[PDB]
RNA sequence: CCUACGGGCAGGCGCCGAGGGUAGGGCCCGUGACUGGGGCGAAGUCGUAACAAGGUAGCUGUACCGGAAGGUGCGGCUG
RNA sequence: CGCGGGGUGGAGCAGCCCGGUAGCUCGUCGGGCUCAUAACCCGAAGGUCGUCGGUUCAAAUCCGGCCCCCGCAACCA
RNA sequence: CGUGGUUCGUGGAGCCAUGGGGGAAUCUGGGCGGACCACCGCCUAAGGCUAAGUACUCCGGGUGACCGAUAGCGCACCAGU
RNA sequence: GGCGAGCUAGCCCUGGCCAGGGUGAAGCUGGGGUGAGACCCAGUGGAGGCCCGAACCGGUGGGGGAUGCAAACCCCUCGGA
RNA sequence: UGCGAAUGCCGGCAUGAGUAACGAUAAAGAGGGUGAGAAUCCCUCUCGCCGUAAGCCCAAGGGUUCCUACGCAAUGGUCGUCAGCGUAGGGUUAGGCGGGACCUAAGGUGAAGCCGAAAGGCGUAGCCGAAGGGCAGCCGGUUAAUAUUCCGGCCCUUCCCGCAGGUGCGAUGGGGGGACGCUCUAGGCUAGGGGGACCGGAGCCAUGGACGAGCCCGGCCAGAAGCGCAGGGUGGGAGGUAGGCAAAUCCGCCUCCCAACAAGCUCUGCGUGGUGGGGAAGCCCGUACGGGUGACAACCCCCCGAAGCCAGGGAGCCAAGAAAAGCCUCUAAGCACAACCUGCGGGAACCCGUACCGCAAACCGACACAGGUGGGCGGGUGCAAGAGCACUCAGGCGCGCGGGAGAACCCUCGCCAAGGAACUCUGCAAGUUGGCCCCGUAACUUCGGGAGAAGGGGUGCUCCCUGGGGUGAUGAGCCCCGGGGAGCCGCAGUGAACAGGCUCUGGCGACUGUUUACCAAAAACACAGCUCUCUGCGAACUCGUAAGAGGAGGUAUAGGGAGCGACGCUUGCCCGGUGCCGGAAGGUCAAGGGGAGGGGUGCAAGCCCCGAACCGAAGCCCCGGUGAACGGCGGCCGUAACUAUAACGGUCCUAAGGUAGCGAAAUUCCUUGUCGGGUAAGUUCCGACCUGCACGAAAAGCGUAACGACCGGAGCGCUGUCUCGGCGAGGGACCCGGUGAAAUUGAACUGGCCGUGAAGAUGCGGCCUACCCGUGGCAGGACGAAAAGACCCCGUGGAGCUUUACUGC
RNA sequence: CACCUCGAUGUCGGCUCGUCGCAUCCUGGGGCUGAAGAAGGUCCCAAGGGUUGGGCUGUUCGCCCAUUAAAGCGGCACGCG
């Protein structure tokens, strides 16, 4: 769980990749389902709107299965776990009985081998899918929908999941890898187990070009730039903020809310 | 060292040819100044 | 050069070699602006921690804090 | 030289605006409690208000001059 | 209610237009005469068309107390070269 | 109101390039070690914004040039590789 | 309608001036020829320079520059008979090369559809879009000039028709395949190269020697089928089936049974192959280039050997590595006298490019410009290797002014006695060092480093003996790593060229990286990493009027914003003010509601206008919280049994009065503080003290190994930096022939002193000095040139930036 | 103070090269002395010539080391880009 390097370069003294142990045999990742191709670009129609994005290696997409329901009843076999560089969660191969292959998002546990399936019916066991509501209260959960037949939103990060903490109405109240206290429709599938690979948090990536490799350019404090361009930008030299810090559009950052207030999701919601 | 002129036949006519002047209302109106000045020349050679 | 000459001596070269030189280490001693605590010194300053529930039982390993003794937390011992 | 503030019992601070009244803590002195000291309690004394002028009926107080005190300023050069 | 138009810049601010809300009547119905009311008058909104008198000069012609090759059009000449 | 990313900055798609030498990570195999281990040793192995250095990318110090060979150049030197 | 001025405008011609220059210091010399004319054109011979190029081949760009004849006014930095120049004529040949009657990528465009005052913006399919995917030509000959294009030889593709043989054929649809990273890498080949005592070949014996296993030159290229060698790809059969938006017999999944190997099948590479073709030196021809002979040329062995080929090869690794068509399979309509598949035969096969330059005199730089320009080839020997360095092959060049001379001075170089940093802001600069092998190597450390630490020894040639490996048969030969021994020569053996000076000690930044294109490369930016904060997903946030889009085909182990900046030990107190967060009360508050009451006009019903109470959001007030939020973090006085100092005390104020650590510092004013260290001497440097003008904890505090073309201090080494200069070399300067600029310029017949003058006089006064005109030199003056001062002020001039300035959006 | 110069009179220090003044640092000649001698003190004449090398700092200056006959002051656009 987590590979570390002899300080044989700086640097390298400090960093520490993944384990892939997990990785069932893979390498070439299943054409058919999935890839597509993955249209890299860190802008809109002409203009950046996301600073400090591009470059770093190129990258095939996985088109996973984030509805489940998708299939009721029909069981599947998890013929592998394969690394899924579009997310941080790791992938599971699943051979349906019908012949259909796709992928979903692993769990903590799921090893190569099980039968998994999903619906109302389907034993409460690491792998499973099921609406909400037929979920036992208290079980974790992950990749949980957040509206009925929309597809998983929830808990899909890589060491995340959801607490059941019980139902009231057409609804159950799950706990939120946020601490979010949130109904959510009863209807909803989830799938028992957190999701996996939880050292994923406890990387080094090391050194600058390591970031880079994840397409993430070198990002600039306001406090470098002139007034031009920033409300951090002047000085002579190093200064304080001189005044409540903010973003280079203006607004506050260091606690100025942001949530929209009259959104009618406030209705569903109680936590941090 | 290197100049700013970097000939290039594809780019002269995908920028200034006479095509690419009529999609834009505003380059239209390019051909509509140089026809009536006279120019022997409505777009680069 | 000498013969008692298929030799000896002078002389030449080589080895090692006292030591001198260059360079880098190791141990010990002396000394140093300044700095740390320590001991000792008839009658200096501040408090009162301990000895009698020592007037908050005491001591204790640790940890933080405070002019100072010390105080507090956690656990321990009863002396 | 500039600008602002300040000088009041032995110590440190009020009162100066809005003229007529000098007030607070500490200290000092006398007496209590103690074997005694300190703490504590009861009493008391002590200042012309930096200085020299002017205004007023009257000046710590309002005005001006000198003397110190604190702080800021002294940039383009 | 919010604006534009008119000489009208919120003014006593009508008139004409209209983005928003409310929302009629058919001659005894409606609008206007500078807030509003009365009186007295003018005129018939919410469909449409309509020559001429008016503007301009790429073009043709006629004229000049207009230029005469550094002038006159940038170009009298193969110049928008 | 238009013209510009054929320079320059960033990003996107598809290709290309990086002489030669050095250092020798993990892992692996073996031996030792232990109740089992950790771990040690040898070989093997060939990692790295690792080392030296051309191409290539640079532009550190100095000299020259200054109506220049050059509206940024030349020489020596130097950085990455 | 009158010009002398506007740093006026257009034009012409002057001055500087026969002056600077003539564009890389790779380099020239003679003979012959041509011609009106020759250093400059042609030819020969000699000399020099490039050779990972300064040679050759592509792609861009250029667009007649290409070959030939005639020609020299201009262009050519001189000349010109010459030319990339003037005139004319000629020259570019494709089913197989490239691109198109193929595919898709970003992106573009865009039926449907969405949005927008108009213009127009978006957008699924589709379409466009290439140096990517797909796709059939190799060798040689020929022209003044084109050639994988013409030709010769051998070989191949698609399309149409027909013949035969085979099968359910049939698609834009289903499936497979195409199909993919980085580093390292095996086997076997090829290109390429070396050697040969072997094969072929004109000749050669000089100058002392050599007729010799001599010298010199060459010893290949292409090639179907078949055949070998080496590799790539691939399991076969049966049953079940609900998945691959219809249907599949195909693919997927399950079961069973047979191979588990490349066996077989298939594809590629290389070898061989019918045949075809090339074929040196030297000599002879005339060139302006080529042509004859050598020739019935030979055409073979050995070795080195790729980064290229077999290719979808293998291993490891994490950052996880296009698409679509061609192709194959599957079935659907439909058709199955169709159709498709295989073989053979005959016919058919279009459009564009093709000259020449292409690291450059033909491209981008106004120039025949010392700059810039992407891909491939790039031979030999030596040097540890190499694309490095020296020389050299093929090939190509001497750079389009020359001849002299031998000053100063300048540039680029070489050497220097004694000294050795005394130079200077500074060892700036230069020198020293320098490759390989061996011995050897400290503090400290994050255990990797520090290390090439430092400091040393070896280094050539000759003979003798000897180990191991590759290729061959184990063998010889060839090639490759060595080892031991005895000797030879010089001042010197990495004998030339390419090739670190070292150490000690501070500051800042952890580190590799990034930056002010053209005065700053840094202690600035970035960086892993720490914290705060926002964000539940139609997320926040960003772009846009919108649609839409990025975020993300992501989901709190995620994304945005902010500060801090590896790592180590840490990061104190203040919530009074400002921000942010929380607070269903209360105060205030707009439109609106509500109307108590009032007013205008009517005869009146009425019409019309004011208008109190009270009910009405956010915001603000108010009550709380909050420090890796903006921020802040005290004054006077006294006191100890020498003195001094003050652990202690009094009092005033605050929201709280700066903790640890550090401190004359990238911070210290006084200041070269004081003391110690270094030095003969130290305003700087190092250590320390603390009186911190005016350090102090994420605008982080104090440290830290390693790292740095950062900045400081010291020493050793070595020196022309210096005492202090000297000599020498080459390119200029100078003279001669050719060509011939520039800023500047009121006009000039333009001297010194002491005065005077708008206060610094060639130009005025007095006196002094002084024949006329040049050339080489120096730079004191002409308030010398250049630029309508950038500093300063002024203008109710401008512009970028800020905020609790104003007013808006 | 604001008179020439803002359609430009480049600014400290060093280097180089000097030239001038004398109110003389040394050497020469003097008077006086509280001048025994030697050595000084002070004033007068005198500008011919001479007036060192180093450490520190950008420094001028100054402090210091080692010398010296002496380690002189000033002007020349604080002489000289
Ligand atoms: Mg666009
Ligand atoms: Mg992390
Ligand atoms: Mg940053
Ligand atoms: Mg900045
Ligand atoms: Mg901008
Ligand atoms: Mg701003
Ligand atoms: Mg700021
Ligand atoms: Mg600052
Ligand atoms: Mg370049
Ligand atoms: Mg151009
Ligand atoms: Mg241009
Ligand atoms: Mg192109
Ligand atoms: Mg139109
Ligand atoms: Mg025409
Ligand atoms: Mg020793
Ligand atoms: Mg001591
Ligand atoms: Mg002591
Ligand atoms: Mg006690
Ligand atoms: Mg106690
Ligand atoms: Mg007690
Ligand atoms: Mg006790
Ligand atoms: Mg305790
Ligand atoms: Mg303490
Ligand atoms: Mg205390
Ligand atoms: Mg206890
Ligand atoms: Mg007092
Ligand atoms: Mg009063
Ligand atoms: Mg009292
Ligand atoms: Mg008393
Ligand atoms: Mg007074
Ligand atoms: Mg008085
Ligand atoms: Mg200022
Ligand atoms: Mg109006
Ligand atoms: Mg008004
Ligand atoms: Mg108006
Ligand atoms: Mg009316
Ligand atoms: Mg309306
Ligand atoms: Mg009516
Ligand atoms: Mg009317
Ligand atoms: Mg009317
Ligand atoms: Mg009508
Ligand atoms: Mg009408
Ligand atoms: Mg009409
Ligand atoms: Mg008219
Ligand atoms: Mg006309
Ligand atoms: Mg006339
Ligand atoms: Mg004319
Ligand atoms: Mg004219
Ligand atoms: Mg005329
Ligand atoms: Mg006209
Ligand atoms: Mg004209
Ligand atoms: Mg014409
Ligand atoms: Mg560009
Ligand atoms: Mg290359
Ligand atoms: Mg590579
Ligand atoms: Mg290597
Ligand atoms: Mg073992
Ligand atoms: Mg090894
Ligand atoms: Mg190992
Ligand atoms: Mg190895
Ligand atoms: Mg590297
Ligand atoms: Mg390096
Ligand atoms: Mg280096
Ligand atoms: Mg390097
Ligand atoms: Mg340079
Ligand atoms: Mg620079
Ligand atoms: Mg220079
Ligand atoms: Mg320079
Ligand atoms: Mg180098
Ligand atoms: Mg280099
Ligand atoms: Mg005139
Ligand atoms: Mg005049
Ligand atoms: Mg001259
Ligand atoms: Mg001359
Ligand atoms: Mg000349
Ligand atoms: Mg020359
Ligand atoms: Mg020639
Ligand atoms: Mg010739
Ligand atoms: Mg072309
Ligand atoms: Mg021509
Ligand atoms: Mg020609
Ligand atoms: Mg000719
Ligand atoms: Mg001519
Ligand atoms: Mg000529
Ligand atoms: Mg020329
Ligand atoms: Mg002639
Ligand atoms: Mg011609
Ligand atoms: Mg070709
Ligand atoms: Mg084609
Ligand atoms: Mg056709
Ligand atoms: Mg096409
Ligand atoms: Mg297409
Ligand atoms: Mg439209
Ligand atoms: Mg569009
Ligand atoms: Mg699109
Ligand atoms: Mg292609
Ligand atoms: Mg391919
Ligand atoms: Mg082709
Ligand atoms: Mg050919
Ligand atoms: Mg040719
Ligand atoms: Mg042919
Ligand atoms: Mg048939
Ligand atoms: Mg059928
Ligand atoms: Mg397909
Ligand atoms: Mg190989
Ligand atoms: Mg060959
Ligand atoms: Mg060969
Ligand atoms: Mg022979
Ligand atoms: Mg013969
Ligand atoms: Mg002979
Ligand atoms: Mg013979
Ligand atoms: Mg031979
Ligand atoms: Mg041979
Ligand atoms: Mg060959
Ligand atoms: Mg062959
Ligand atoms: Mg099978
Ligand atoms: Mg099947
Ligand atoms: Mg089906
Ligand atoms: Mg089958
Ligand atoms: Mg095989
Ligand atoms: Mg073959
Ligand atoms: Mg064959
Ligand atoms: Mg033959
Ligand atoms: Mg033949
Ligand atoms: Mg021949
Ligand atoms: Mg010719
Ligand atoms: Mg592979
Ligand atoms: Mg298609
Ligand atoms: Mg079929
Ligand atoms: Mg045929
Ligand atoms: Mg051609
Ligand atoms: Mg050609
Ligand atoms: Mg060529
Ligand atoms: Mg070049
Ligand atoms: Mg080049
Ligand atoms: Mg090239
Ligand atoms: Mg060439
Ligand atoms: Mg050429
Ligand atoms: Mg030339
Ligand atoms: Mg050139
Ligand atoms: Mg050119
Ligand atoms: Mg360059
Ligand atoms: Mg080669
Ligand atoms: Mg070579
Ligand atoms: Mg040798
Ligand atoms: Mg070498
Ligand atoms: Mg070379
Ligand atoms: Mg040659
Ligand atoms: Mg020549
Ligand atoms: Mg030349
Ligand atoms: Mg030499
Ligand atoms: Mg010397
Ligand atoms: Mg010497
Ligand atoms: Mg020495
Ligand atoms: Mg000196
Ligand atoms: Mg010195
Ligand atoms: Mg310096
Ligand atoms: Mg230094
Ligand atoms: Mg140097
Ligand atoms: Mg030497
Ligand atoms: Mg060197
Ligand atoms: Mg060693
Ligand atoms: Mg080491
Ligand atoms: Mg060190
Ligand atoms: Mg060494
Ligand atoms: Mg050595
Ligand atoms: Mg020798
Ligand atoms: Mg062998
Ligand atoms: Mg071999
Ligand atoms: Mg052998
Ligand atoms: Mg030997
Ligand atoms: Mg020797
Ligand atoms: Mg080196
Ligand atoms: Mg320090
Ligand atoms: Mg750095
Ligand atoms: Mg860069
Ligand atoms: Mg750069
Ligand atoms: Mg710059
Ligand atoms: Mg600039
Ligand atoms: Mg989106
Ligand atoms: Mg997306
Ligand atoms: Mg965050
Ligand atoms: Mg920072
Ligand atoms: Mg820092
Ligand atoms: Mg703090
Ligand atoms: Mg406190
Ligand atoms: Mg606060
Ligand atoms: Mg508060
Ligand atoms: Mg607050
Ligand atoms: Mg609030
Ligand atoms: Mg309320
Ligand atoms: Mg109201
Ligand atoms: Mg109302
Ligand atoms: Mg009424
Ligand atoms: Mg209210
Ligand atoms: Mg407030
Ligand atoms: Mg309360
Ligand atoms: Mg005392
Ligand atoms: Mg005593
Ligand atoms: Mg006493
Ligand atoms: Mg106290
Ligand atoms: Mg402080
Ligand atoms: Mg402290
Ligand atoms: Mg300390
Ligand atoms: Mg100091
Ligand atoms: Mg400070
Ligand atoms: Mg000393
Ligand atoms: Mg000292
Ligand atoms: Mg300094
Ligand atoms: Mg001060
Ligand atoms: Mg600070
Ligand atoms: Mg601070
Ligand atoms: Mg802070
Ligand atoms: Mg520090
Ligand atoms: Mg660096
Ligand atoms: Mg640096
Ligand atoms: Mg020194
Ligand atoms: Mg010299
Ligand atoms: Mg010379
Ligand atoms: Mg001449
Ligand atoms: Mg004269
Ligand atoms: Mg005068
Ligand atoms: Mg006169
Ligand atoms: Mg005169
Ligand atoms: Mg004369
Ligand atoms: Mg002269
Ligand atoms: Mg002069
Ligand atoms: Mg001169
Ligand atoms: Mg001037
Ligand atoms: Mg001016
Ligand atoms: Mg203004
Ligand atoms: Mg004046
Ligand atoms: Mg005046
Ligand atoms: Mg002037
Ligand atoms: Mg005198
Ligand atoms: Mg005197
Ligand atoms: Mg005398
Ligand atoms: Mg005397
Ligand atoms: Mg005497
Ligand atoms: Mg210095
Ligand atoms: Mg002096
Ligand atoms: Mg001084
Ligand atoms: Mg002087
Ligand atoms: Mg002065
Ligand atoms: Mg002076
Ligand atoms: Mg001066
Ligand atoms: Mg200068
Ligand atoms: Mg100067």
């Amino acid at each position: 769980a987590v590979k570390k390097f002899k300080p044989y370069t700086p640097s390298r003294r400090f960093m520490t990749v993944a384990d892939f142990s997990e990785i069932t045999k893979t390498e070439p990742e299943k054409s058919l389902v999935k890839p597509l191709k993955k249209t890299g670009g860190r802008n809109n129609q002409g203009r950046i709107t996301v600073r400090f994005r591009g470059g770093g290696h190129k990258r095939l997409y996985r088109i996973i299965d984030f509805k489940r329901w998708d299939k009721v009843g029909i069981p599947a076999k998890v013929a592998a776990i394969e690394y899924d560089p579009n997310r941080s969660a790791r992938i599971a191969l699943l051979h349906y009985v019908d012949g259909e292959k796709r992928y979903i998002i692993a769990p903590d546990g799921l090893q190569v081998g099980q039968q998994v399936v999903a619906g109302p019916d389907a034993p409460i066991q690491v792998g499973n899918a099921l609406p909400l509501r037929f979920i036992p209260v208290g079980t974790v959960v992950h990749a949980v929908e957040l509206e009925p037949k929309k597809g998983a939103k929830l808990a899909r990060a890589a060491g995340t999941s959801a607490q059941i903490q019980g139902r009231e109405g057409d609804y159950v109240i799950l706990r939120l890898p946020s601490g979010e206290l949130r109904k959510v429709h009863g209807e909803c599938y989830a799938t028992v187990g957190a999701v996996g690979n939880a050292d994923h948090k406890n990387i080094v990536l090391g050194k600058a070009g390591r970031s880079r490799w994840l397409g993430r350019r070198p990002h600039v404090r306001g406090a470098a730039m002139n007034p031009v361009d920033h409300p951090h930008g002047g000085g002579e030299g190093r200064a304080p903020r001189g005044r409540p810090p903010a973003s280079p559009w203006g607004w506050q950052t260091k606690g100025l809310k942001t949530r929209k207030r009259r959104k009618p999701s406030s209705r569903f919601i109680i936590a941090r | 060292m290197k100049r700013t002129w970097q000939p290039n036949r594809r780019k002269r006519a995908k920028t200034h040819g006479f095509r690419a002047r009529m999609r834009t209302p505003g380059g239209r109106k390019v051909l509509k100044r140089r026809r009536q000045k006279g120019r022997w020349r409505l777009t680069p050679a």
